[PDB]
RNA sequence: CUCGA
């Protein structure tokens, strides 16, 4: 019973979804890498959300628009279900005009160079013949969940309308271990991680920022005092 | 420690934030600083930590009942906006997590901060000061984790197998460690008996005499025992020195831990080891597998059968009621006896039919909440229940609440529940007036002198003699034996006294005088106390939340009165008979007594009662007059014999209890004496608060009787 | 199906007694 | 014999009640040298016959009360019944 | 608060007032359950406070006569037939016949099937009787509940009195952004949402010619348009938030009397009250201990139980003894910065988002020369600041409140507005906050299972299912035997089966327990709803059969067992936990007891004027009173200090209080409590 | 008198207290409470009340 | 992402071998995470070296009590067990303890063979009888964690030899807890504790350096998939 | 008046 150095290999199951198979390690050691890995991905990936918007006619959030179907908020609940990458990682500002009739969807946004909308099929609005939707989008990047930046913090004066960004592109990671407890020699756990994303990033890029992640933060153990 | 909001603090110690605001220059003026905590300034926060270290907290939840509903505790800033309690003071807040809500008060003065430090602060007021017993305790999550892995389990997986064959003994371990790492890797389990090598735990004392016995067990010694791994993570909590115990952890033997904790370790030990059982609990708790599902509701094997005998019988006292032959107010008492017997027969067969791992068996069975008469209206059957008017219904809800009951049996049903809750209201109301009663009748009495010096006490039944012989413990031990102390040696056959006079009985010294044959100790009483106003220290005795005597100065009579109007919310006797008592009101029962002791001459009749009485020394006969209403309480007759039904020829004594119901306090008086009567009334009210599975300390209850006999009237000026 | 008179959404009912008269 | 005390425990209500004939004694003896050692914080600056000082070593922003009720511990005050 | 509670305080039946009783006039008969007000009066929805059985709610199928007493419908029984012939019967007409349960087993032409059924008769007796005996019956099982009782899924199998608490929680349940009906329902629903009066029903039928989120237009088939305009966004009486939205699209063909739009509490026309929460059953960490409730950080991210709240603030500017109180931006030794979100009159702008403590209502009023201090008059020449002889009376946000100003309203007597004489103007401002899901809000259930939130830990600490997905609630098991409500254990395993969906086995006939449930229950799609009818409803047979053919998640894998349960990982460690829980959804809704309006504190304020002691209530900025039962506490402690701190210096010492502040300020030490002043009124009230 | 007019039947007791002409010494819990005393108990009574602390002669050097 | 700086690594030495390792602060929650991680490491992946089997001579079919000595069999194979033992050789290799005579056995008694190492010279392991002799072989292999005894029923040869425990890592009891620290004003920040008890093979430094070495490579298989961004 | 423990 000696050592073999642990192996990862990657299976695909969308575009969106792959599992990760780890082995071999030492028993009762798959469950805990399977969590470390799932607490770090559910939290830590960078990614890239829309911090406020801005629409024309409106002041704030409790409000409707001529002609749409959809209250503010109801609008802006809808853009929390956006998902969006960007290269600068800084405040950039995207745009939206449409005029009705018609539906306006997450592809008739017009994203600056850097960022890109990766579900151009999201219902927004329902605009009839007198509905008209204009809209400024500032997308930041950051990581986790912030809730809307207050204005007396921000410099944002009174038109602009902070919402809570989810900047979190892993959508669902879940695990599952083989355990050979047949009494012998030889035993050994196999890890078995499953990612799903939002199309932001692809399964392996998230397991590798975790990867980066735990191997700096792991990395304190080593140095002696 | 408590938790209490960022928010709450800064508004709360608004002028110690701006007091430290203007010293450390984050603002100019005094008059800036009130416009920085006002705008809350970013800089508020860091100082504001720097103002609450260490500065005490009063939190209160209304009702206050007793002493310990306002409790101090260092304050801890949390964000939210709610208040974060300790698990364990929410038994002596009374405090669930439904929506209440406490008030917190900030002690300015040194001496309000001194007195929530050391008199009101949580950790050291752990035990009630109305009986002596622990409050912070493992109590709902904490007890069921305990019990879980202090669990001997057959089966379990790496369990201790004997040597046989080729292979040698499996299943002994050489260190904790080593079973700890054994149960990581899945071999052993946590709850499997096993032979394990301790280092670090003290050996029963039963065990620590054959091994060691001439000196203690030492840190570092080993010894062999036969244990669960986690009755020894168990016992590595209590403190190092310790005995160890390989006893299945019940709520009474953890109560039973707790108590002898906090008679022999000191308080900061039974405060620190009571945060490692809750942290310990609420860990195996989560890990106990404790749920509730419809598959766990097990409904009784034999249901039909059961109902299906009494619906028999039920037919038959209905058929007896067809012809006449059982009028109409015998047969609902019949029908009650039939459905009684029947709800008896359905929670027995719940009994055994439920095993002891099912869950909704091991919270009832465990000490943590609910009864088995929950369980079984949960899955056997609801009983009968009862209508506005009192009596129960002739027709029980023979359907459980998993079965699901009926339209009418849900209409029925609310009839009792809808009163339950109404009269409720009024009960408490009537509790809290004769509460305050109570305060203000004892609310200047103070222990103000160490001792009277009088070596005047009472005498009490520290043991019930059995015929055959050796000996029984008397019921009243723990509420009028206990935390006593003496005024006269006790004396056994041997000329060699037990126990000194004027010494606090403990727990063991009450076992002393319990193995030295003596049934029966004279103690020093508040009501015997001979002091000018207040009562002393030593006729008081233990306090009962300090475990040692009474400080002087110690408002012993608000203590005592909280303690007794604290459990009056819950009763039936009952709450006017407590009324009677305290107020000396002329009683419903208006019992009869016997004024001189001879010879009893029992002239009963039909038309009425009346009984005379020889005197048995001079005198003349004292005839009385009573209806036949009544019946002769068994005396204890001279011939030894208790079930002595009172007929003419039997030797009674004076002042003795002539027919059942409650004898007239006010006629006590007047014909054994004021020492007597006290007494009377002291286990009389005990009687009404034991009857419901309350303990209070005779001590608090005589402490009212004494304010009651201060005062004598004039025959001749 | 449970209360096909407004044109609501379908919601289906346990039901083994028949409704004589409606709310 | 006894885990380290933490926060407001300490010291432990045990042993400050050694030096003390009852729980309600300890309260005036810490109140009133915690309102000497304040008023020599508050008169260091101005005027002579300042209270006496502190007479253990204070930690760095310690409360009065605490730093009383140490030296309490420390067997270094008095009192008078 | 939300529709339900309009419609049940309508619906309610008041024994107090006039020409009624008197709350001290009334013993514990008049307010306990009659046997006459079976199908009438409810015997469960009642307060339980000083209230109960003096106000009550009025049963479903209950009416009221022309004479003042109350019919209630019963289905008249030829001899021994069932006929559908329905009457409606007083108190006394009821009495003068015997009624046989709703639960009756009836033959399909009418016919009893025992001769022998438990049957009503006067002065509230319950037996059997012959067949040829029964005269009428009851209309349907919840005849005897009120609306919001009848809203109660497996009502049957809960206590009295935690269905009590279950049906007057739902009256507090708080309007969330968006709306979600309950998976498990009982059909009570639809008609309460509608009959309530908060949604938008079509008058008449036709076609959808123009929506709008702010208004429908509804083409007739006669040629005439009918607009209905929504309510948005506005102020219900306890500061709810009262918005509808339309549910039609452009060119949708809508029937008569069909919900075109649904406001609050509402989704589809069904009363939504709450949330599905995907629920187990097992204690965790001691952070649920007794009725504590954890919570998944993900309802705070998407808003699950966000509510909108909105509150009205008002001042006026009146007519003074030395002039006339202005509202103005000009506002003495105010800087440019606090006045910034302020307009050119003085108020507040629309969207700006304003703190507690901030201006809303710029307003001065002239202070006399002859009523300042002789440290204000110095402090006034000291600063060289000439004709400030107005002082601030601004209207300012009070404390606990933030949030956007989305409404202003003003009244000018200079503007032909009729305003009470001596007030020359008026303004209303609305602020609304979005109020998240917070530590210590009050949640609660249908079975009168209450809890406040004790931790939200973050999305990855919960303990997730095999396929990761997170729960949302862990509810402590303790809690759940004692109450006696086993409803919400039962909601549980039906919540699931309809989060999942089941396919019964049809091949070799119908199974045994799947007998009695109708053709349309034996297959299910996930997100189903289902309605369990009070008294009638699921039974427990068929719930443990539906237990075990729930329909596979994605990949193909059964998460819940047979039993119910399913295997759980420790999201903080990583290992499994060692045995099977509970898990399923559970319609939990947020009561209006939130720890944002419930938060209060108070270092100094506003002092009673003619006893000199502390304010009341939050509102009035005061503080909490010590009272009779907390001095016998301080007392029984020895705190003779603490208790004279409490009754002098910190209430209604006039110079005590003032010394304190100052002492606290200076850092010097706590001066000697003075004689209160209420002891000072007393005596001159003696003499 | 003013500990039994804040009790019960307050008109009674100040009737019977004024025709009597009863003068109360201040010496109780629920009186000194009104007045705003010290308690006569716990840490109120005259034993822990008045009490003097100095430092022993053994002192720092600072 | 976004930087998070100051995660600083303390260390306080209870006794030689038992020391308590302080890892704050950590972000929300990472002490969770890397906390069993931590735990799991130390006490699963790490070289060591114990005893496989033994075999004593006079025990054949019994293994109930050994002649000329106090002590039953059980018994030695218990402080046989915690024979604390560290090899250069991967491969197992075998010593022999032999001792007559009335007496004590220790460890230090025993001769071993070229590579190996007996770290507790002074551990009792019998008491030697009046006229008393104890002959016994050791099997020393390497290994990490804990192995249960009867996988090592291979390793013994029908011949009355017996398979122990093996007690392979270095480290003996591993326990963590997370409490709260505020770095600036929010108090979210974990702050990880981790209190390791050893044998004195290594030192607590040592077994954690050696933990945190093996981690990094672990999670360094998913680092090496794309090197992407991630705040420090 | 209405509700919360
Ligand atoms: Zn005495």
């Amino acid at each position: 019973l000696i050592s073999q150095r642990p192996t990862l290999s990657e299976d695909v199951l969308t575009d969106n979804r792959s599992q990760f198979v780890i082995e071999p390690l030492e028993p009762g050691f798959g469950y805990t890498l399977g969590n470390s890995l799932r607490r770090t991905l559910l939290s830590s990936i960078p990614g890239a959300a829309v911090t406020s918007i801005r629409i024309d006619g409106v002041l704030h959030e409790f409000t409707t628009v001529p002609g749409v179907k959809e209250d503010v908020t109801e609008i802006i609940l809808n853009l929390k279900s956006l998902v969006v990458s960007s290269e600068e990682d800084e405040p950039v500002t995207m745009y939206l005009r449409k005029q009705g009739p018609g539906e306006v969807t997450a592809g008739d946004i017009v994203p600056p160079a850097g960022v890109t909308v990766h579900n151009p099929g999201m219902h927004i609005a329902t605009l009839n013949d007198k509905g008209k939707l204009e809209v400024e989008l500032v997308v930041e990047r950051g990581r986790g969940y912030v809730p809307a930046v207050q204005n007396r913090a921000s410099g944002a004066e009174i038109g602009r309308i902070p919402v809570d960004s989810i900047y979190s592109p892993v959508l669902k990671v879940t695990y599952k271990v083989d355990a050979t407890r047949v009494e012998q020699r030889t035993d050994f756990d196999k890890l078995i991680l499953d990612v799903e994303t939002k199309n932001s990033i692809s399964p392996r890029d998230a397991l590798a920022s975790a990867g980066k992640t735990l191997v700096e933060l792991f990395g304190l153990a080593r140095e002696l005092n | 420690q408590c938790g209490l909001p960022k928010l709450m603090a800064l508004e709360l110690f608004k002028p110690f934030v701006m007091k430290r605001l203007v010293d450390l220059n984050h603002a100019q003026n005094i008059k800036s600083a009130k416009r920085m905590v006002e705008r809350q300034r970013p800089q508020v926060w860091d100082v504001l930590e720097e103002v609450i270290a260490e500065h005490p907290v009063l939190l209160n939840r209304a009702p206050t009942l007793h002493r310990l509903g306002i409790q101090a505790f260092e304050p801890m800033l949390v964000e939210g906006k709610a208040i974060q309690l300790h698990p364990l003071v929410c038994e002596a807040f009374n405090a669930d997590f439904d929506g209440d809500q406490m008030a917190v008060h900030l002690p300015l003065s040194a001496e309000a901060q001194a007195e929530a430090r050391i008199l009101m602060l949580s950790s050291n007021n752990i035990l009630s000061p109305a009986s002596g017993r622990p409050l912070a305790m493992p109590r709902l999550d904490m007890v069921t984790g305990l019990y879980y892995l202090t669990t001997e389990v057959p089966g379990d997986t790496g369990e201790y197998q004997p040597a046989s064959g080729d292979h040698p003994e499996t299943g002994v371990y050489s260190s904790p460690a080593e079973a700890i790492m054994a149960a990581d890797r899945g071999v052993l389990s946590v709850r499997a008996k096993i032979k394990v090598r301790l280092t670090q735990l003290r050996p029963p004392v039963e065990i620590e005499a054959e091994l060691f016995g001439h000196s203690g067990w030492q840190p570092g010694d080993a010894w062999m025992a036969e244990t669960t791994l986690g009755r020894v993570m168990f016992n590595e909590l209590l403190p190092l020195g310790y005995p160890f115990v390989n006893k299945q952890m019940h709520k009474k033997v953890q109560a039973a831990i707790i108590n002898d904790l906090a008679e022999r370790y000191p308080m900061i030990v039974v405060a620190q080891t009571v945060d490692k059982l809750k942290d310990a609990g609420f860990y195996w708790a989560t890990r106990s597998g404790v749920t509730v599902s419809m598959a766990d509701v097990l409904v009784p094997p034999r249901k039909k059968e059961i109902l299906d005998h009494y619906e028999e019988r039920a037919d038959k006292v209905e058929k007896q009621f067809q012809r006449g032959a059982l009028n109409h107010d015998e047969r609902n008492e019949a029908l009650v006896e039939i459905w009684k017997e029947a709800t008896d027969e359905v929670g027995q067969a719940l009994r055994e039919h439920y095993p002891d791992d099912n869950p909704i068996i091991t919270i009832v069975d465990s000490g943590a909440t609910g009864n088995f008469t929950q369980t079984r209206t949960l899955a056997g059957m609801k009983g009968l229940v009862t209508n506005p008017k009192g009596e129960f219904i002739p027709r029980p809800v023979k359907s459980s609440f998993r079965e699901g009951l009926t339209v009418l049996e849900y209409f029925i049903n609310t009839h009792g529940a809808r009163k339950g809750l109404a009269d409720t209201a009024l009960r408490t109301a009537d509790s809290g007036y004769l509460t305050r009663r109570l305060v203000d009748v004892s609310q200047d009495v103070i222990v103000r002198e160490h001792d009277c010096q009088t070596e005047r006490g009472i005498v009490v039944e520290l043991a019930e003699r059995a015929p055959d012989g050796t000996l029984i413990r008397d019921p009243y031990i723990e509420t009028s034996a206990y935390a006593r102390t003496l005024g006269t040696d006790a004396v056994d056959e041997a000329g060699n006294v037990i126990v000194e006079r004027g010494q606090d009985l403990g727990d063991p010294e009450i076992d002393a005088l319990l193995a030295a044959g003596i049934t029966q100790v004279k103690v020093r009483s508040v009501l015997t106390c001979a002091t000018s106003t207040g009562v002393c220290a030593t006729c008081y005795g233990r306090s009962m939340a300090t475990g040692k005597l009474v400080d002087i100065g110690e408002a012993v009579g608000i203590v005592a009165a909280q303690s007794i109007g604290e459990p009056g919310t819950q009763l039936t006797g009952g709450l006017p008979r407590v009324q009677e008592l305290f107020e000396a009101r002329v009683p419903r029962g208006k019992a009869p007594i016997a004024d001189v002791t001879g010879r009893v001459r029992l002239e009963d009749g039909e038309r009425f009662y009346k009984i005379t009485i020889v005197p048995d020394d001079g005198g003349e006969e004292v005839v009385y007059d009573k209806i036949s209403k009544r019946q002769r309480l068994r005396v204890f007759k001279h011939e030894d014999g208790s079930e002595r039904v009172l007929s003419d020829g039997d030797h009674v004594e004076v002042g003795q209890q002539l027919m059942e119901g409650s004898a007239d306090p006010h006629e006590v008086l007047r014909v054994q004496g004021p020492r007597e009567v006290q007494i009377h009334l002291v286990r009389e009210v005990q009687e009404v608060y034991r009857a419901q599975g309350v303990s209070i300390h005779d001590k608090h209850i005589e402490v009212i009787v004494r304010q009651m006999l201060r005062r004598v009237t004039i025959i001749d000026s | 199906s449970n209360n096909s008179v407004p044109g609501a959404p379908n919601r289906v009912s346990f039901a083994k007694l028949r409704e004589p008269l409606e709310v | 014999g006894y885990d380290t005390p933490l926060g407001i425990t300490n010291p432990p209500i045990d042993e400050l009640l050694d030096r003390v004939s009852s729980k309600y004694a300890l309260v005036i003896y810490a109140a009133k040298r915690a309102r000497q050692i304040n008023d020599y914080y508050n008169q260091l600056g101005e005027g002579i016959l300042e209270y006496v000082g502190p007479l253990v070593e204070p930690g760095l922003q310690e409360k009065p009360l605490s730093i009383a009720l140490r030296e309490i511990h420390a067997d270094l005050l008095e009192h008078t019944e | 608060n939300n529709p339900l509670s309009g419609l049940t305080h309508k619906r309610r039946l008041s024994a107090l007032g006039p020409g009624g009783l008197s709350r001290e006039r009334a013993g514990l008969e008049v307010r306990d359950v009659h046997p006459s007000h079976y199908g009438r009066m409810c015997p469960i929805e009642t307060p339980e406070g000083p209230n109960i059985g003096l106000i009550g709610s009025l049963s479903v199928y209950a009416r009221v006569n022309p004479f003042g007493f109350i019919e209630t419908p019963y289905r008249k029984v030829v001899d021994g037939v069932v006929s559908d012939e329905i009457v409606y019967l007083t108190a006394d007409e009821e009495d003068r016949h015997v009624v046989a349960q709703a639960n009756s087993p009836i033959d399909a032409d009418g016919r009893f099937v025992e001769p022998r059924v438990l049957v009503r008769r006067k002065a509230g007796e319950v037996e059997y009787v012959p067949s040829s005996e029964v005269d009428y019956m009851d209309v349907s099982p919840r005849q005897m509940v009120s609306v919001a009782t009848a809203m109660i899924p497996f009502l049957e199998h809960d206590d009295a009195n935690r269905a009590l608490m279950g049906a007057n929680m739902q009256r507090q349940a708080v309007p969330l952004v968006r709306s979600e009906a309950p998976l498990v329902g009982t059909g009570m629903e639809l008609r309460a949402a509608i009959d309530a009066g908060d949604v938008v029903v079509a008058e008449e039928s036709g076609v959808i010619e123009e929506v709008s989120a702010d208004y429908i237009t509804v083409m007739h088939d006669n040629g005439t348009r009918r607009t209905y305009r929504m309510r948005k966004f506005a102020r219900s009486n306890h500061g709810t938030c009262a918005n509808q939205c339309p549910i039609v699209d452009a060119g949708d063909r809508v029937e008569a009397g069909q919900v075109i739009a649904d406001g609050p509490c509402t989704d589809d026309g069904e009363m939504a009250l709450g949330k599905n929460l995907l629920v187990a059953i097992m204690p965790w960490e001691g952070h649920n201990y007794e009725d504590a409730i954890i919570l998944s950080n993900r309802l705070v991210e998407e808003d699950v139980l966000t509510s909108i709240h909105i509150e009205e603030h008002e001042i006026d500017a009146r007519d003074t003894k030395l002039g006339a109180e202005e509202i103005t931006r000009d506002i003495p030794n105010i800087s440019d910065e606090v006045l910034a979100d302020l307009d050119e009159r003085g108020i507040v702008r629309i969207g700006a988002e304003v703190r507690d403590g901030d201006i809303l209502v710029g307003k001065v009023t002239p202070k006399g020369e002859t009523e300042l201090t002789p440290e204000e008059r110095l402090l006034r020449a000291i600063f060289g600041e000439k004709a400030r002889e107005v002082r601030d009376t601004s209207l300012k946000v009070p404390h606990g409140e933030s949030g956007k100003v989305i409404g202003i309203r003003v009244f000018s007597r200079e503007d032909e507005d009729e305003l009470p004489a001596g007030v020359n103007e008026l303004v209303r401002v609305y602020v609304a906050q979005k109020r998240k899901i917070s530590d210590g809000d009050k949640l609660a259930g249908r079975h009168g299972n209450k809890g406040v939130i004790g931790k939200i830990l973050p999305v990855e600490d919960m303990p997730f299912l095999a396929d990761g997905t997170p729960v949302d609630i862990i509810l402590n098991t303790h809690g759940v035997p004692r109450r006696m409500n086993i409803g919400q254990i039962l909601e549980t395993h039906l919540g699931w089966c309809a989060h999942s969906g089941w396919k019964v086995d049809a091949a070799k006939g119908v199974p045994d327990w799947a007998a009695r449930l109708p053709d349309e229950l034996l297959e299910a799609q996930p997100n189903a709803i289902v309605s369990t009818p009070v008294f009638d409803g699921a039974q427990e047979a068929e719930l443990q059969g539906l237990l075990s053919c729930t329909l596979p998640n994605r990949d193909g894998d059964v998460l819940v067992d047979a039993d119910g349960k399913a295997m759980l990982f420790d999201g903080r460690s990583g290992e499994p936990f060692p045995y099977p829980v509970t898990v399923g959804y559970m319609y939990i809704m947020k009561l209006h007891h939130l720890v944002d309006d419930k938060i209060h504190a108070r270092s100094t304020g506003p002092y009673s004027m003619i006893t000199q002691q502390p304010l009341g209530g939050k509102a009035q900025f005061g503080g909490q009173r010590f009272g009779e039962m907390e001095c016998w506490a301080m007392q029984a402690y020895g705190a003779a200090y603490t208790l004279q701190e409490l009754l002098t210096i910190k209430s209604d010492d006039t110079v005590g209080r003032v010394k304190v502040y100052e002492a606290i300020v200076k850092g010097e030490n706590i001066p000697e409590p003075g004689i209160p002043e209420s002891f000072k009124v007393l005596l001159k009230e003696l003499q | 008198w003013l500990s039994a007019a804040s009790f019960q039947e307050t008109t009674r007791v100040l009737t019977d207290a004024a025709i009597n002409c009863r003068s109360d010494k201040l010496n109780g819990l629920k009186e000194n409470v009104i007045i705003g005393k010290l308690i006569p108990a716990g840490t109120g009574i005259n034993r822990y009340r008045n009490i003097a602390v100095q430092p022993t002669e053994e002192a720092r050097a600072a």
